[PDB]
C-alpha cells in the first residue's frame, strides 16, 4: 500500500539483511540522500543490453552512457566516502546474442576487441570500474549475472563479510 | 503566440518591481540606529536529554512549555519532560525515516512524516493507557517535509510534491490543495490568528496562502539558494528566513518589502532552522557548523554564540513565554539554555 | 509520589529501548540503487 | 498544451498586482513600537535569578 521506502527482510547463514528500495521516491535526491549516511554497502545494477538499440525517451541519451553518470555521481558523493558498492551486471545473455549482430562500437568511440562477447563484457567492466576516485578508502565487487544464474547470493553474503573485516582492521588502525 | 503571453508577464513583474520601489522611502536600519543596544547574551545549558541511539531530525515545545516530543532515525518517539529529566512515552514506528514532528496544541496528539510519503496521527490522550495510531493521510506524491496542528481535528502538511494540502483528521482526505510552488517545498509555519500560513522550497521564493480561500495573495524572493526554514514575528505581521546562501532575511507583509539581512563574512554554512523570541528583539538560528547563533532584529548584529553539540544542528525552539531555548543536533543528544 | 512512579516508567523506558537499540544494531543495512527500466526486480526473487 | 498554464500565470500576477501598500517607514516605526512595548516582559533579555526560573538547580 505504500510508497516510498521499499523494504525487504532475509536470512542467511545466521546474518540478517535489510534492503531499501528508495527508487520510487521521485524527486530531489540531494535533500533525502544523506538520510542514508551509514548503510554497510550500496548494491548497483546495470543492464548490459543497453550497451545499444535502446536510448531513453530522448535522441542523444544513451542508457549506459546515463547509467555510468548516476554511477559517478553516487560513488563520488560527500556522503558516501568509506562506504563500499557492489555493482552487478545483468542480462548477460541478451549482450551475447546482440554481440554477433550489433558490435560495442556504436556504444563508445574507441575499441572493444574481439568484437567478442568475453572481450566486451571486461571492457565494459574496466570502463565502469574506473569511474571511481575514492580508491584509497572505497573499493569495487563486479559480478556478472543473468536471469538463469543464482549465486548471488552468496557474492553478497561474501563482500559484506569482507567490507565487514576491513572496516574493523581500518579502526583498530592496523589497515 | 506564447510570446505574447511572456511579455505581458514581464510588463506585470515590471510593474510590481516598480510599485514595490516606491514604498522605500526609508531603511529599517535608520530608524532603530539611535536606540539602546542589548549588549552581550550569556547563555549556558540547564537541563541535558539522554536517551536516542541515532541522528535527531526534529522538535517540538509543548504549549505549556514543559513538555517536548523528538523524532530520530529510529522508529521511536519520546515525549520529553524539561522540568525533571523524566521521560513519559515512547511510541515505535513502522518507518524509520522520520523527518519531522509536530504537537498539538490541546495536549492530546502528535504527528509524523518522512520519506514514506505519509502522515500518522497517535492517540497520546487517554485511549486505555496505551498509544496507538489514529490515522494515516495518504495522497501526497514525494516526502513529507513539515506540518502543523491547526486544531484536533485540521491539519497543514508540505511535501517534496511541491504542494502543500490541508487535511480531515476525521475522514482523512484532504480538503484543500495549495498549488504553485516549483520546487520541494521545506518549511511551514502558522500566524497567530491560524488564518494565514507562509512556506518555503528549493526554488527561491516565499508564498503567503490562507486556510479559506486557498489561493496565493503574495510572493516574497530575495534568496539565491533553497531555503529550509521559516517563522512569523509575534505580532503577525512579519516573518523570516534561512537559506543555504548563510544569510537570514526579514520580510514584512503590508509594505511588501525585505527590511533586513543578517549574515557575516566568517559563514559560509547555510542555516537549518530559525526562530523568533518574545518580542522579536532576538532571533535564534542554527547553523551547520555545530553552532547556534543570537542575532538582534533590529540591528543585525550578533550578540551571543551557543556550543554544546559536536554535530551539525538540525532543530531548535523558544517556549511559548519564552524562557528557555531547546536544540537538537545530529548526534543524540538535546539541550536547554537559559 | 508522582515523582517516584516517573522515575520509575523513565527507568523502564531506557530499559525497552536499550533492548531494541541493542537488538537493531545486528542487522546489515543495503541501500539498493539503480537506473531505470534496468532490473533490481529479478534480484528482488 | 502549456497555453493554459501560462493563462494562469498571468491571471496570478494580474491578482498579485492590485495590492495596497504601505511604507516602508511605518512598518519599521511599528516593528520598533512593539519591540519596545513588550521588551518589559522578555526573560531572554533579562535573567532573573533563581526566583521565576524553573531550570535552577
Amino acid at each position: 500500500k505504500t510508497t516510498g521506502i521499499v523494504e525487504t527482510h532475509f536470512t542467511f547463514k545466521d546474518l540478517y539483511f535489510k534492503m531499501f528500495d528508495v527508487g520510487g521516491q521521485r524527486s530531489e535526491r540531494k535533500k533525502w540522500i544523506h538520510c542514508f549516511e551509514g548503510v554497510t554497502a550500496i548494491i548497483f545494477c546495470v543492464a548490459l543490453s543497453d550497451y545499444d538499440l535502446v536510448l531513453a525517451e530522448d535522441e542523444e541519451m544513451n542508457r549506459m552512457h546515463e547509467s555510468m553518470k548516476l554511477f559517478d555521481s553516487i560513488c563520488n558523493n560527500k556522503w558516501f566516502t568509506e562506504t563500499s558498492i557492489i555493482l552487478f551486471l545483468n542480462k548477460k545473455d541478451l549482450f551475447e546474442e546482440k554481440i554477433k549482430r550489433s558490435p560495442l562500437t556504436i556504444c563508445y568511440p574507441e575499441y572493444t576487441g574481439s568484437n567478442t562477447y568475453e572481450e566486451a563484457a571486461a571492457y565494459i567492466q574496466c570502463q565502469f570500474e574506473d569511474l571511481n576516485r575514492r580508491k584509497d578508502t572505497k573499493e569495487i565487487y563486479t559480478h556478472f549475472t543473468c536471469a538463469t544464474d543464482t549465486k548471488n547470493v552468496q557474492f553478497v553474503f561474501d563482500a559484506v563479510t569482507d567490507v565487514i573485516i576491513k572496516n574493523n582492521l581500518k579502526e583498530c588502525g592496523l589497515y | 503566440e506564447l510570446d505574447q503571453l511572456r511579455q505581458e508577464a514581464e510588463q506585470l513583474k515590471n510593474q510590481i518591481r516598480d510599485a514595490r520601489k516606491a514604498c522605500a522611502d526609508a531603511t529599517l536600519s535608520q530608524i532603530t540606529n539611535n536606540i539602546d543596544p542589548v549588549g552581550r547574551i550569556q547563555m549556558r545549558t540547564r537541563r541535558t536529554l539522554r536517551g536516542h541511539l541515532a541522528k535527531i531530525y526534529a522538535m517540538h515545545w509543548g504549549t505549556d512549555s514543559r513538555l517536548l516530543v523528538s523524532a530520530s532515525q529510529d522508529g521511536k518517539l519520546i515525549i520529553w519532560d524539561s522540568y525533571t529529566t523524566n521521560k513519559v512515552h515512547a511510541i515505535p514506528l513502522r518507518s524509520s525515516w522520520v523527518m519531522t514532528c509536530a504537537y498539538a496544541p490541546s495536549g492530546n496528539y502528535v504527528a509524523c512524516g518522512g520519506l514514506d510519503n505519509i502522515c500518522s496521527i497517535y492517540n497520546l490522550k487517554t485511549r486505555e493507557g496505551n498509544v496507538r495510531v489514529s490515522r494515516e493521510l495518504a495522497g501526497h506524491t514525494g516526502y513529507l517535509s513539515c506540518c502543523r496542528f491547526l486544531d484536533d481535528n485540521q491539519i497543514v502538511t508540505s511535501s517534496g510534491d511541491t504542494t502543500c494540502a490541508l487535511w480531515d483528521i476525521e475522514t482523512g482526505q484532504q480538503t484543500t490543495t495549495f498549488t504553485g510552488h516549483t520546487g520541494d517545498v521545506m518549511s511551514l509555519s502558522l500566524a497567530p490568528d491560524t488564518r494565514l500560513f507562509v512556506s518555503g522550497a528549493c526554488d527561491a521564493s516565499a508564498k503567503l496562502w490562507d486556510v479559506r480561500e486557498g489561493m496565493c495573495r503574495q510572493t516574497f524572493t530575495g534568496h539565491e539558494s533553497d531555503i529550509n526554514a521559516i517563522c512569523f514575528f509575534p505580532n503577525g505581521n512579519a516573518f523570516a528566513t534561512g537559506s543555504d546562501d548563510a544569510t537570514c532575511r526579514l520580510f514584512d507583509l503590508r509594505a511588501d518589502q525585505e527590511l533586513m539581512t543578517y549574515s557575516h563574512d566568517n559563514i559560509i554554512c547555510g542555516i537549518t532552522s530559525v526562530s523568533f523570541s518574545k518580542s522579536g528583539r532576538l532571533l535564534l538560528a542554527g547553523y551547520d557548523d555545530f553552532n547556534c547563533n543570537v542575532w538582534d532584529a533590529l540591528k543585525a548584529d550578533r550578540a551571543g554564540v551557543l556550543a554544546g553539540h559536536d554535530n551539525r544542528v538540525s532543530c531548535l525552539g523558544v517556549t511559548d513565554d519564552g524562557m528557555a531555548v531547546a536544540t537538537g543536533s545530529w548526534d543524540s543528544f538535546l539541550k536547554i539554555w537559559n | 509520589a508522582e515523582d517516584k512512579a516517573a522515575v520509575e516508567r523513565s527507568k523502564m523506558i531506557d530499559r525497552n529501548l536499550r533492548e531494541d537499540g541493542e537488538k537493531a544494531a545486528k542487522e546489515v543495512k543495503l541501500l539498493l540503487l539503480g537506473a531505470g527500466e534496468s532490473g533490481k526486480s529479478t534480484i528482488v526473487k | 498544451a502549456s497555453i493554459a498554464q501560462a493563462r494562469k500565470l498571468v491571471e496570478q500576477l494580474k491578482m498579485e498586482a492590485n495590492i495596497d501598500r504601505i511604507k516602508v517607514s511605518k512598518a519599521a516605526a511599528d516593528l520598533m513600537a512593539y519591540c519596545e512595548a513588550h521588551a518589559k516582559e522578555d526573560p531572554l533579555l533579562t535573567p532573573v535569578p533563581a526566583s521565576e526560573n524553573p531550570f535552577r538547580e
